[PDB]
């Protein structure tokens, strides 16, 4: 049901294991979050997993991207920042495609244009009126439930419920005292959670990495990944049942990571627009 | 010996500037004042924190400005009040003071663009956030929608911020819904016990094609006019043409929310040339009470609906005007704006207010005071007369019986008020005063007001009298403040003053003096007075059409549309077909409702004068400390008295 | 019509203004006016009239009118055949021409009007919309009303309601039916009491005089009354502004308490006499309470516990007394010998975990000897005889959170009709007793044995003050002051609602929670 | 011709429309929607009518052309699961 769906391990000296996902976008490449690796973090050192598979897949580079400084803000009192979240992963092997890993479709390339059934003069500026509108969008997201990975469908909130979702950031570990909210909130973030319209289930750290997929006429077409919450609601025992209401969750939107998405993938097949 | 002083409004309010004036009398050089403000209870950290020189060339004054910040430590709900630690140190002299806070951060209105909706339909609603200076600000606004029984339908939780103070909204109507009055209540984050409200209505029905209007020939009715209530029914289409058809025309009485109808009053006559005449006469309505005595229906009102039907029968249109209330006299006297408090063997200056029953201010009406008759005012434009009355030197309270001497009337028709004013308890009996009189007219931006300055004191201690200190309060915020010189001998000094577009709609002016006589204590007398100024626009806003008036256009022309206002100005615009407003003319938004609002928020309540010195400041809206012991009362709750 | 617009600016500068209302006639001067009504039933004959204007001045029209085809209606206009008749309208006049029609289907429908007149190039049409609401008196039927609570109506924490499908025999053929599901949260109000009142509390303000114990029992109702004061929000009807002249009471005997300290850090009633174990750990309990209202230094009152620890602390954790008190009504509950042991380690280490949280950095053995002390309280809990060594021994457990197991349910069963800790004997120890226990039942959260135990010190009147009520003042006052802070307004408002329906495929959950409680949240459904 | 939605609306499609040689409107149909129904608006093609405001779940909006003109596409749409409109948009 999710073949797309990465799982990466991350082994540190007595650290632990870092337990992040991913998303399969092409043949070599496997798009990620920026935090679940550092500089120290080598390349022998990180296994990924998909399609299942018990075995683990060698990795080439990890390439992050350059806007990412997760320690930037420490001069204001910031200890996190989680602007530009985003990372590449150069696998060592070619993938062949089959019935448990195949890619998923990004935004403002060829596929895309018809995959939304849309005319081949759709400007990039067009497809991001169609996939995030200025409204409460469907979206959903993949978690792993005991030992086995199911769907959550949640709320993209886009239009007039976006800034009671942003101002909800101050509730985070570290933000407490954070004078202007929008200094820790680009526009490169998208939100999701919250009690309304309805309640969304809350994304865990072990789900950090993963694709925000938007399920349009039986076709999944990722439009985010996974970067950080406010209130931790899985503590790896089951779901925190008693949920707060600002229990809110941030993402990188991709659409505006799209000139260094097109410069790394050049030679890829997937026909990005001008 | 030198004094210290600080005046501060009663109220402080969260997220806004106030301003702190600092004197020092009876000094020479500079004085180095460090300022620093604090919260209740305990001092834990410090709020604000200015700093400024008293210097003998200003005359020892230097107004401050602070601003309460917006954090977290006023979140507690069970506090009801929330109290600072004021504190400003003179050189080396402490002065502190403990001074009520409100949790409001402004206003907001609710604009809609119509007062009724079918079901299916969808509203459009528009939210203004300003603060307490009527400027644009951005805060966080919770917004409801009520039904009928109450309770909240749709939550949101908007922010003004980037958007220049206008918030557009919208909501659906489902098809089957409920009927009745549905409400929207919005108020800020931070201050949520302050909830500003607009109905609007949800029936079935659909557009009418005329107007009726129902007006009597006045305002009211007397009992004794043998000839009984005319009352003119005026019938015109929408787009200016009159009517021809046949009417349907019935009184009725209503004692408080109970109606009583009145059937032998039904007329059929008919509307020619948009026009109809209908008269009630005395004999029905003696009937319809069985009522003997005609003195009993003193207080009761009247209503009157009428139905008027086309003669192609394809349309008629159901008015009603109620509230004609059934009076002895056509006027009416209010101590509204007077003050209760007075000083002996000074002249008293009473404001008299003098209304039509329902409601609107009277113009050209003799008003003489009974007892007296010594000055006969007449009204103006607004209702108000100018009278003055001399005292004796005496600590009897003062009653006052006022009448109104019109011509082309009798003595038994005319009104009468009766108010008690107490006497200005002195400072151990020195008979020192201090009255404030200003020419009571029409006050417009751009005019000067002359203030009057008048001194009653023995003259061994006139000699040390140098100067005034005056205080302008305006919308609960210090305006502007300065001094006026008097030279000993002179009884009388005159303060002219430039009416700006600040002082809209009214503002409150405050003065003291303070010297030292006989005994080795420094003594404090003032006085206030409150003057309206004409309730217009800070701006300007007129919307007139562009094309140069040509003939009435044609259903589906272009026209040009002139939109004249001030710049940088986002205007924001709404057409409403005026069929909408025969079903309903409640809920406009206007200018004058707007001002009704500011004016109900003001922290000072009685409009002259008070018992005491500290009681003229916490009846205008201020705090007074000085270091010489002289401090006024505290403040607990948010609204005035009673 | 006349169109009224209505215009507001907003400018940064200049604020608000909202125009005055502009008026906008529009006219023409041949045209129809179709009124028509809001609803017509399906299948019922209506006469609608259309009536046409002539404003001209000195022109009559002939006019030739007609009705387009609708098949949604049924009238004489059929599709091969036109509806139209020529009428003469006179100037100044109007002439309705009746029309009758019969809709014949639901929904929103539409009739059209046009005409147009003789040897002029003038016409007019109209096309309005009417709906067409189907044969039947609109009714409503309430299925269901459930009242959620789960744990009291569920079971395991979940509670599942099954609701049957609706009745509709009844129906109009060929007719919508709409069902609504509502839920709707309900607000609770628990918990808090009533202060007592500052008018009662005027006797307090006490200046302190005397010696090294004299001084402390002036200092105590001084002290213990600002505390109760600045909590409860009473300054207003205490009269306001006598805070000032509180404060400088409560500095006066800080500064005559310090000229009794010996120079081994510890505290006596004279500078002669040796130094006492309770005076030093008394002076701990009333410095460590009094840092929020003035300045308080660390190497008196840190020496103080460095006193208590490495001198007067035996390995067992217990805290021996070598000189007591010349004043023996300040000590209260402690001057009755029956278990001396239990009693004043008790009154030491509340001391020391009220002081914990300010001297942990300069006495490193103070994590230590919180740990050697709370250790001998748990072996001898259960041997425990009197109601007030329970409480004062429960107070000192709770704070490290150690009163479990077979101690928990001794503190609790202590209590005479469970309001009280009374002791057979001594009034001012009772008193003591209720408040110790009170402090213990809020450290542990066990908010249900607080409202009975907070209504039996409230209806006593105990206002304080006078001869040996310095412990009695000081700690009534303490667990009442601390009771107005850890008071709830509300029980937990978190309901994780989810609806399955057979129709769909998602479950549809709703979280109510406090503030986003009295919102109904409607889901529609068609189905039944 | 041009379209411009009101304030507190979304326009969606091609905000600039022209007339071709084929009689047919160019570009995408102008859609003004507020985002409040679980399918979004589905808005009016040039020539059709639309009977239905609600844009609820299990809603249903019906079509119809003007005098003389040939409906091409579904007559009546119902929104289903998921926020996808049933049939297709008409002309
Ligand atoms: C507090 O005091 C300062 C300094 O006295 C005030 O600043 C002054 O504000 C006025 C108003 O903008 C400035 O212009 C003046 O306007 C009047 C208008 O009638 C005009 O007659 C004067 O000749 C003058 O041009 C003025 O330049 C400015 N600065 C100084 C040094 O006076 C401030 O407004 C006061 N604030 C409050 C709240 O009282
Ligand atoms: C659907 O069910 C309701 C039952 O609640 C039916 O009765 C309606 O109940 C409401 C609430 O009590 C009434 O509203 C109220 O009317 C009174 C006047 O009696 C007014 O004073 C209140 O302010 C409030 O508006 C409503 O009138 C009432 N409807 C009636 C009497 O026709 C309702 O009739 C049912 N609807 C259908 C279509 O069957
Ligand atoms: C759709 O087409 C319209 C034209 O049909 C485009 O409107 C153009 O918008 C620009 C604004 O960037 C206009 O410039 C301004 O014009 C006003 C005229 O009053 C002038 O006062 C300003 O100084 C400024 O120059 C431009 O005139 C206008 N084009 C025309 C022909 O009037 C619109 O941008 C198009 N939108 C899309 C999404 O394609």
């Amino acid at each position: 049901k999710q073949p797309w769906q990465a799982k990466i391990s991350v082994i540190r000296p007595s650290k632990g294991h870092e337990s992040c996902m991913g998303a399969v976008v092409s043949e070599y490449f496997v798009l990620t979050a920026a935090h679940c690796f550092t500089v120290d973090d080598k390349e022998h050192s990180i296994k990924v997993s998909v399609g299942g598979e018990k075995r683990d897949l060698e990795i080439e580079v990890v390439l992050f991207h350059p806007n990412y400084n997760i320690n930037g803000k420490k001069e204001a009192g910031i200890p996190e920042f989680y602007d530009y979240d985003v990372a590449l992963i150069k696998l060592k092997n070619k993938l062949k495609y089959g019935q448990t890993i195949r890619p998923i479709c990004l935004p403002c390339t060829e596929g895309t244009t018809r995959a939304l059934r849309l005319p081949p003069t759709t400007t990039c500026q067009q497809q991001k009126e169609e996939l995030l509108p200025a409204q409460d969008i469907k979206a959903l997201f993949v978690s792993e439930e005991e030992k086995k990975l199911t769907r959550k469908e949640v709320y993209i909130k886009n239009g007039d419920k976006k800034g009671s979702c942003e101002r909800d950031a101050q509730y985070a570990p570290g933000y407490d005292k954070v004078k202007d909210i929008s200094e820790v909130v680009t526009p490169r973030f998208l939100c999701t959670g919250g009690v309304s319209p309805y309640a969304d289930p809350n994304t865990c750290r072990g789900d950090s990495g993963g694709p925000l997929i938007v399920h349009k006429r039986s076709r999944f077409i990722q439009v985010g990944v996974i970067s950080w919450g406010v209130v931790d609601v899985c503590k790896n025992q089951k779901r925190q049942k008693q949920v707060p209401a600002h229990a809110r969750d941030f993402h990188i939107n991709l659409f505006q990571v799209l000139p260094w998405l097109k410069e790394k993938l050049q030679d890829e097949d997937l026909g990005f627009l001008a | 010996s030198p004094m210290y002083s600080i005046i501060t409004p009663n109220i402080l309010r969260l997220e806004s500037e106030e301003t702190m004036v600092l004197e020092a009398h009876d000094a020479q050089g500079d004085v180095p004042v460090t300022v620093t403000v604090h919260d209740f209870p305990g001092k834990k950290l410090v709020l604000s924190s200015e700093k400024t020189v008293l210097t003998p060339a200003t005359n020892h004054m230097g107004n401050v400005t602070f601003t309460i910040p917006a954090n977290r430590e006023f979140k507690s709900e069970k506090g009801r009040n929330k109290f600072v630690t004021v504190q400003a140190t003179f050189g080396t002299q402490v002065v502190e003071k403990v001074v009520l806070v409100s949790l409001q951060s402004g206003y907001l209105f609710i604009q809609t663009d119509k007062t009724i909706y079918t079901p299916g339909s969808t509203v459009l609603y528009r939210i203004f956030t300003v603060n307490h200076k009527l400027l644009p600000v951005g805060r966080t606004v919770m917004v409801n929608i009520e039904n009928p029984e109450g309770i909240p339908v749709k939550q949101d939780s908007l922010s003004s911020q980037n958007q220049l103070g206008v918030l557009p909204l919208s909501w659906d109507i489902p098809e089957l819904v409920n009927m009745g009055q549905w409400k929207i209540r919005a108020y800020y984050e931070n201050s949520p016990q302050q909830v500003f409200s607009t109905e609007f209505e949800v029936k079935e029905y659909v557009l009418p094609s005329f107007e009726v209007i129902v007006e009597p020939t006045e305002k009211f009715y007397y009992i004794y006019n043998e000839k009984g209530l005319e009352v003119t029914i005026t019938a015109r289409f929408l787009y200016g043409k009159k009517v021809e058809g046949t009417a349907f025309v019935i009184f009725g009485i209503q004692d408080g929310e109970q109606r009583i109808s009145l059937p032998e009053s039904l007329k059929r006559i008919p509307i020619e040339d948009g026009s109809g005449e209908v008269v009630l006469s005395r004999k029905v309505l003696l009937d319809g009470v069985q009522n003997p005595r005609a003195e009993d229906l003193v207080g009761k009102s009247l209503y009157v609906s009428a139905t008027v039907i086309l003669h192609s029968g394809s349309d008629m249109v159901q008015a009603e005007r109620s509230g004609i209330p059934i009076v002895t006299s056509p006027y009416q006297i209010h101590f509204t704006k007077t003050p209760k408090y007075f000083k002996p063997g000074m002249p008293f200056d009473l404001m008299v207010f003098v209304t039509n029953p329902d409601g609107s201010p009277a113009y050209r009406v003799p008003v003489a005071v009974q007892g007296e008759d010594t000055v006969q005012s007449l009204t103006q434009g607004d209702g108000v007369a100018k009278l003055s009355i001399n005292t004796h030197p005496s600590q009897k309270p003062l009653s006052i019986t006022v009448r109104t001497k019109k011509q082309e009337l009798s003595e038994a028709e005319q009104a009468t008020r009766t108010m008690q004013a107490l006497p200005y308890s002195t400072v151990g009996n020195s008979n020192n005063y201090l009255h404030l009189s200003v020419l009571r007219t029409e006050l417009r931006p751009g005019e000067t007001l002359n203030v009057n300055f008048l001194l009653r004191m023995d003259r061994a201690h006139e000699a040390k009298i140098r100067y005034y200190t005056y205080l302008i309060m305006n919308k609960g915020r210090l305006l502007k403040a300065g001094r006026q010189v008097r030279e000993p001998g002179q009884d009388l000094v005159v303060l002219p003053l430039s009416i700006t577009t600040d002082f809209i709609p009214s503002f409150r002016l405050v003065a003291y003096y303070t010297l030292i006589g006989a005994s080795g204590q420094r003594e404090v007398v003032a006085d206030s007075v409150w003057v309206d100024v004409k309730d217009s626009c800070v701006g300007s806003l007129v919307v007139k059409s562009g094309q140069s008036e040509d003939r009435q256009p044609v259903p589906g022309q272009q026209m040009t549309l002139k939109i004249e206002g001030d710049h940088g100005a986002r205007v924001v615009l709404v057409a409403v077909d005026k069929g909408v407003f025969v079903l309903n003319k409640k809920n406009k938004l206007t200018q004058s409702k707007i001002w009704d609002v500011v004016e109900k928020a003001d922290i000072g309540c009685t409009p002259g004068s008070g018992k005491d010195y500290a009681g003229v400041f916490s009846d205008a809206g201020l705090t007074f400390t000085s270091s010489s012991g002289q401090q006024t009362a505290q403040r607990a709750e948010l609204q005035c008295p009673q | 019509t006349t169109w009224e617009i209505l215009a507001v600016s907003m400018s940064d500068k200049k604020g608000i203004c909202v125009a005055d209302p502009f008026e906008v006639t529009v006219m023409q001067d041949f045209f129809i006016d179709l009124r028509l009504p809001y609803s017509v039933v399906r299948n019922e004959q209506v006469e609608i009239r259309a009536v046409l204007y002539n404003y001209r001045q000195n022109q009559e029209l002939k006019v030739r009118v007609e009705l387009l085809h609708n098949p949604a209606f049924c009238s004489l206009a059929t599709t091969k055949r036109r509806h139209q008749q020529t009428v003469t309208i006179p100037p100044k006049s109007s002439l309705s021409v009746p029309y009758v029609i019969v809709p014949l289907k639901t929904g929103l429908q539409e009739v059209e009007v046009k005409a147009a007149v003789y040897h002029h190039f003038i016409s007019d049409g109209v096309r309005k919309s009417l709906k067409v609401v189907p044969e039947g008196i609109r009714m409503n039927k309430t299925v269901a009303v459930r009242t959620l609570d789960p744990e009291r109506l569920g079971r395991e924490g979940v509670q599942k309601e099954d609701i049957p499908p609706a009745d509709l025999s009844d129906q109009v053929p060929d007719t919508e039916s709409e069902t609504r599901i509502l839920l709707q949260g309900t607000p609770v109000a628990q918990m808090t009491e009533d202060a007592v009142d500052a008018e009662r509390l005027k006797h307090l303000i006490v200046t302190p005089s005397g010696c090294g114990e004299e001084n402390m029992i002036g200092m105590t109702p001084t002290v213990i009354a600002v505390h109760y004061l600045d909590e409860t929000e009473q300054w207003e009807k205490f009269g306001l502004e006598k805070r000032q002249g509180a404060l400088e009471l409560i500095k006066k005997g800080y500064t005559q308490q310090l000229a009794f300290r010996q120079p081994s850090s510890a505290f006596a009633a004279f500078v002669k006499r040796a130094p006492s174990t309770w005076l030093t750990a008394y002076v701990v309990k009333v410095f460590s309470l009094a840092v929020n209202l003035i300045a308080i230094d660390s190497q008196v009152l840190c020496g103080a516990v460095k006193w208590l620890i490495l001198e007067k602390q035996k390995p067992d954790g217990v805290f021996q007394e070598d000189a007591p008190v010349i004043h023996q009504e300040m000590i209260g509950g402690l001057r009755n010998n029956n278990e001396k042991d239990m009693a004043l380690t008790a009154f030491v280490l509340i001391s020391l975990q009220e002081a914990k949280d300010i001297c942990e950095e300069q006495v490193n053995s103070l994590p230590g000897s919180i740990t050697k002390a709370g250790d001998f309280l748990e072996a001898n809990y259960m041997n425990l005889q009197r109601s007030y060594t329970v409480a004062i021994a429960g107070y000192a457990l709770a704070q490290m959170g150690r009163l479990k197991g077979p101690l928990l349910n001794k503190f609790l069963t202590t209590a005479k009709d469970k309001n009280r800790w009374e002791d057979p004997g001594k009034q001012l120890y009772n008193v003591e007793a209720t408040s110790y226990a009170l402090l213990a039942l809020l450290q542990l959260k066990d908010f249900d044995f607080v409202p009975p135990v907070v209504r039996w010190l409230n209806e006593q009147r105990y206002y304080g003050g006078g001869y040996g009520s310095t412990q009695a003042t000081f700690m009534v006052f303490q667990a009442l002051a601390q009771y107005q802070k850890d008071a709830p307004d509300h029980q937990e408002l978190n309901l994780d609602v989810s609806l399955q329906l057979p129709s769909r495929s998602s479950k549809i959950t709703h979280r109510i929670h406090w503030e986003s409680a009295s919102l109904l949240r409607s889901e529609e459904t068609k189905e039944n | 011709i041009s379209f411009h939605c009101y304030d507190g609306y979304t326009l969606r499609g091609s905000a600039n429309r022209t007339c071709q040689v084929n009689g047919r409107w160019s570009g995408q149909t102008a859609i003004c929607d507020n985002g409040a129904g679980y399918c979004s608006n589905p808005g009016i093609p040039i020539g059709t009518r639309k009977v239905g405001s609600q844009y609820r779940l299990e809603d249903s909006v019906t079509y119809h052309c003007s005098r003389g003109l040939t409906l091409r596409g579904s007559q009546r749409r119902t929104c289903q699961e998921g926020g996808s409109w049933s049939g297709t948009e008409p002309s």
